[PDB]
């Protein structure tokens, strides 16, 4: 039934502007400044959206927080994508209306070579026509795919739900194909694209923490939930407390 | 809770 996607594209957020003043010059301070205040925004929008997936609270409620505080780097790159993809054609990335980075903004922020990665990342929302459900459908899956070693406060409860969304995601593939084989190739290659965005978000928490250690220094702004995320949750990921789940090796 | 603003925001 079109039930599960009817739900989907229901709760998807709308625009979130930054508050960017682009009539000042393109300073590290300011462009990392305006794209943390971009984070508290859409970090809002992610938890209403998250609180409102079917069967996410069926978590434990202090799961729920936990999914939303590993996952929330790369629900956002992989959103922003999208809306690169749709908006300049994957030409430059889409942060929001008001912040839209280009070539020298990119090397500005200092982080140049993580804006061509989720550059790439964007493009094969095109290379691969990347359909507004199949879309829906991996952003909803990312959202599942980053846990504690040694599990969350009800560990089967999420191996459930997750398991349920990748169900989703087989579902929406076969929707429009008949022959089998060529619903296996789609389902790699969708796994392959979803495990992608891993890497990336591994990038931008390492550049986030480091920014947070030396904000102070550099005069970039932090928002409050931003530093709490990024102090408490993002060190479990980057020693090793907290992983990714791949699909593929 | 060690992220006691994100969990005021969340439990509203
Ligand atoms: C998630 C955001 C903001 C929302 C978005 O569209 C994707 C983008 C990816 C880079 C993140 C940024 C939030 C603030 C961060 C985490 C900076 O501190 C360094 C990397 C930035």
């Amino acid at each position: 039934q079109p039930i599960f996607l009817n739900v989907l594209e229901a709760i998807e957020p709308g625009v979130v502007c930054a508050g960017h003043d682009n009539n000042q010059p393109d300073s590290f301070a300011a462009l990392l400044s305006s794209l943390n205040e971009l984070g508290e925004r859409q970090l809002v929008h992610v938890v209403k959206w998250a609180k409102a997936l079917p069967g996410f609270r069926n978590l434990h409620v202090d799961d729920q927080m936990a999914v939303i505080q590993y996952s929330w780097m790369g629900l956002m790159v992989f959103a922003m994508g999208w809306r690169s993809f749709t908006n300049v054609n994957s030409r430059m990335l889409y942060f929001a209306p008001d912040l839209v980075f280009n070539e020298y903004r990119m090397h500005k922020s200092r982080m140049y070579s993580q804006c061509v990665r989720m550059r790439h990342l964007s493009q094969e929302f095109g290379w691969l026509q990347i359909t507004p459900q199949e879309f829906l459908c991996m952003k909803a899956l990312l959202l599942f795919s980053i846990i504690p070693v040694d599990g969350l406060k009800n560990q089967k409860f999420f191996d459930e739900l997750r398991m349920n969304y990748i169900k989703e995601l087989d579902r929406i593939i076969a929707c429009k194909r008949k022959n089998p084989t060529s619903c296996s190739r789609r389902f790699y290659q969708l796994t392959k694209l979803l495990d992608s965005v891993q890497p990336i978000a591994r990038e931008l928490h390492q550049f986030t923490f480091d920014l947070l250690i030396k904000s102070h220094m550099v005069s970039v702004d932090f928002p409050e939930m931003m530093a709490e995320i990024i102090s408490v949750q993002v060190p479990k990921i980057l020693s090793g407390k907290v992983k990714p789940i791949y699909f593929h090796t | 809770s060690n992220t006691p603003r994100f969990k005021e925001y969340f439990m509203q």
